[PDB]
């Protein structure tokens, strides 16, 4: 009687890969606009 | 005078050898069967060689 307790296994399938972060979430929080020197100074 | 044998299996056993080898499970069990008979007859007849 050969069953599945004779046949053995190589390796599973993945199936799936999941990679858990933080939404990344600022760009409509700040009022984000590049500067192009080392220092910035705004207007009041 | 007549000779026979068994492949005795399981569903299971078939679905995953396909999946994880690329064999067949029924094809192995048949040519193992049947290669195996006609081996013991072909022993059978150099064994009465050798007997006689």
């Amino acid at each position: 009687s050969t069953t599945t307790n004779s046949n053995s296994i190589g390796r599973p399938n993945l199936v799936a890969l999941t990679r858990a972060t933080t939404k990344l979430i600022y760009s409509d929080i700040v009022a984000t606009q590049r500067t192009n020197q080392p220092v910035a100074a705004f207007y009041g | 005078k007549s000779r026979q044998l068994k492949a005795a299996y399981s569903i299971e056993l078939a679905q995953d050898l396909r999946a994880v080898h690329g064999m067949d499970a029924d094809a192995e069990l048949s040519g193992i069967l049947a290669t195996e008979i006609m081996l013991e007859i072909n022993r059978e007849v150099v064994d009465w060689i050798n007997y006689s």
